[PDB]
């Protein structure tokens, strides 16, 4: 817990933001900072006194004052939307080192975007293999917060479902994805099932029948 | 121009060891201090260590809790960093990352030994420590018909269901098709397996008579599926 | 010869070189 | 070969099936039809003109017409597929027997179902008797035709290598086997050994290595 | 109510003699027309020959490969029928059965001297002709590991490996363990020995609690084996 | 009955099957 970062910081698309570290060993030593995306390699933004890496967009900037280092955005953008880590030594004089606790940076707002869903029927093989998963997929949503019910001829499906948590596509939007379990026999004895996608007040319902 | 490529990540068993591997290109590597990051599952990053240049004698420093258990070390003549763990704990359970590391001080205001900063990292490899045995995934086609057809354009895919531990790789037809691909975040089921979804948008009207491939790559267990997705017959 | 004057330099040690370079602003 | 059969013939669950025998001495005597599955004697199904024995399932006759007798199955069952052979004369008016060189009979009685496939290295007790078997063991899948190949390495592996031809488990889906048999020099002396098994347009391939 | 019983198969020399023996009961075994039939490996049925009766004074007709090698007999007070084979070769390598053979002419249609039919069947008994020589297996586990596991359940068995000749049979702990196994059909090395494998899935959580053995029996060369197969 | 068809059987088992076949054919024709 050497150096303590804000947990989550939220700024309007286009708006300036602070990022803060704080610790005792910034008194000392500069902070170094990098933006990280899920699945991504993190990204060295900005380190020392005042040194920006060659391609990385100047309206990144960090400063120093204190037990207190800063990074600061000018004019977010929306992939400007990641988390965010401050690194410097653990302790003043020390040879190791350390990272933050980092920052989820939220980058709010901008248009909403309504769900594509796609939902796939158990194949043969998995029905012969004794087992039947429906599968529901969700993309291009914004923003990442979606509800998912399940219905079996009209009936509300209260269980065997597992859904993902929604996670950023490349385009910023959203994509999630949504699994009923079935038995074989439960699949083959409904005139349908449907998965239902409620986004924003509104609801997508695609439909499948064993027939 | 500057490549890292971490490797050597998988399965292993509470009191296990592995070594971890990091080929390194595009700067020089003889001269150049060398970092292990890790990013536990939910967590933020990690400074595990870092190994220093000549001018230091190859010296290492380790994280506390990994002090005595962790050896990094380096082979200049191939340009390949090395992470060996020994006693090897749920906990060190993570993605593993190797870090190009630059030195900074400033004259002025600085505090020796000054600070570190990772100017190139790579993507990372894969750790789990379990006792759970690995599991290798059942393949299925995701079939697309008229109820997941958009005019011209289909979606088709693979479920790539039940497998033990992360990560999976999918492909469609070798690589040849990368424009259309969507693979999305694998789901963890109440059985601690993992289920995922690769779909790539493909002509509708191809439909029936060009062949859509899924290679699925799960190095865990040394499986390899290369599963072909069709529209059914008649449904 | 900065030639080889450069491949000594690279046998400083870092830990060595800041420990000096603040003695001497210190000092 | 007197008596000619068709080599195989697939019908659908419950659908209608013909299978004959050709010959000259049908022309003059009737034939007489056999149910043979694996490690099982046969069965008699019918014979002469029109002549099924108490046991056999009505679903079976059969008739006759020039050179040619044929056994019909009306309604196909799972059970029924099989091996079917018939007898008659060899030549018109002998006093010797004959088979014809039998058909296998494909009943399709289930959807397709994808292969479990497990690849065992050899074992170290194995590698002591100076040894070594790579064992590709394949369940579960149907219908019951699969290709088995075996790489070192990248390298296809053309010798060494033999396989069984599926065969019906309890549950009626197959079950086939494949090995690769090496020098324990052979085994230690490659990164990796795989066997690769398509089935229906679809592969899997399990990898083992000599380390571990 | 109708059981034949072969016996008397084995491994012999080319150039060797055999005689098999068919053991009848449940029906008239006096009157009643006896065939030999035999089944080559990877082959289908061939008509060796055929014992007729009293009527007929006892007549032998064979099949032209097997004419001059072949004897066929009958002891009707102790209800046999024997196969004598002289100057055997490869080709008579084979799955010997006895079958109880029935008679038909259609009076109206038939062309004598009308058809023989094969109405009841034994379990056969095994032939081999080869100058190679006999060999029991060498039995190995095949362990479960990383590689070798799914999930919950497991996958273990035995190779039975290079034994001549065929067969051999396979049991799990004594018989006990039948659920779940599955005994492959041997395969014909290069070498001109056999091997196969059995394998059986089982809970993972089961090899604390339970110990699995495959008992191997290869009556040919008077081997059994009891092979205890364990988790690397 | 079946005992009926069995003596039968024993009866006709006294004469030679392929003689026989071959005066029932010269009957027919």
């Amino acid at each position: 817990y050497e150096l303590t970062q804000e947990t989550g910081v939220s700024v309007a698309l286009g708006r300036t933001v602070t990022i803060t570290c704080r610790g005792d060993s910034l008194r000392s030593h500069y902070a170094s900072w990098y933006q990280k995306k899920p699945g991504q390699a993190p990204i060295l933004l900005f380190y020392g006194k005042n040194n920006r890496p060659s391609g990385v967009p100047d309206r990144f900037s960090g400063s120093a004052s204190g037990n207190r280092a800063s990074l600061t955005i000018s004019g977010a953008q929306a992939e400007d939307d990641a988390e965010y880590y401050c690194s410097s030594r653990d302790k003043s004089g020390s040879r190791l080192s350390v990272f933050g606790g980092g920052t989820k940076l939220t980058v709010l707002s901008q248009p909403k975007a309504a769900p594509s869903v796609t939902l796939f029927p158990p194949s043969s093989e998995e029905l012969q293999a004794n087992k039947a998963t429906l599968v529901c997929l969700i993309s291009d949503f914004y923003p990442g917060a979606v509800t998912v019910a399940w219905k079996a001829d009209s009936s509300p499906v209260k269980a065997g479902v597992e859904t993902t948590t929604p996670s950023k596509q490349s385009n910023n939007k959203y994509a999630a994805s949504s699994y009923l379990s079935l038995t074989p026999e439960q699949w083959k004895s409904h005139r349908s099932y449907s998965c239902q996608v409620t986004h924003e007040g509104s609801t997508v319902e695609k439909t499948v029948a064993p027939t | 121009e500057v490549q890292l490529v971490e490797s050597g990540g998988g399965l292993v068993k509470p009191g296990g060891s592995l070594r971890l591997s990091c080929s390194a290109s595009g700067f020089d590597f003889d001269n150049a201090w060398m970092t292990w990051v890790r990013q536990p599952p939910g967590k933020g990053l990690e400074w595990v260590g870092r190994i220093t240049g000549p001018g230091e004698g190859w010296s290492v420093d380790y994280a506390a809790p990994v002090e005595g258990r962790f050896t990094i070390s380096r082979l200049n003549s191939i340009n390949f960093l090395y992470l060996e763990m020994n006693n090897l704990r749920m906990e060190d359970s993570g993605l593993y990352f190797c870090a190009r590391t630059g030195k900074y001080y400033d004259f002025w205001s600085g505090y020796p030994p000054g600070e570190e900063y990772f100017q190139d990292w790579g993507r990372g490899t894969l750790v789990t420590v379990s006792s759970a045995s690995t599991k290798g995934p059942s393949v299925f086609p995701l079939a697309p018909s008229s109820k997941s057809t958009s005019g011209g354009t289909a979606a088709l895919g693979c479920l790539v269901k039940d497998y033990f531990p992360e990560p999976v790789t999918v492909s469609w037809n070798s690589g040849a098709l990368t424009s259309g691909v969507h693979t999305f975040p694998a789901v963890l089921q109440s059985s601690g397996l993992y289920s995922l979804s690769s779909v790539v948008t493909v002509p509708s009207s191809s439909l029936g008579t060009q062949t859509y491939i899924c290679n699925v790559n799960h190095k865990p267990s040394n499986t390899k599926v290369d599963k072909r997705v069709e529209p059914k017959s008649c449904d | 010869e900065l030639l080889e004057l450069d491949k000594w330099a690279s046998l400083w040690n870092w830990f060595d070189i800041t420990n000096w370079l603040w003695y001497i602003r210190r000092r």
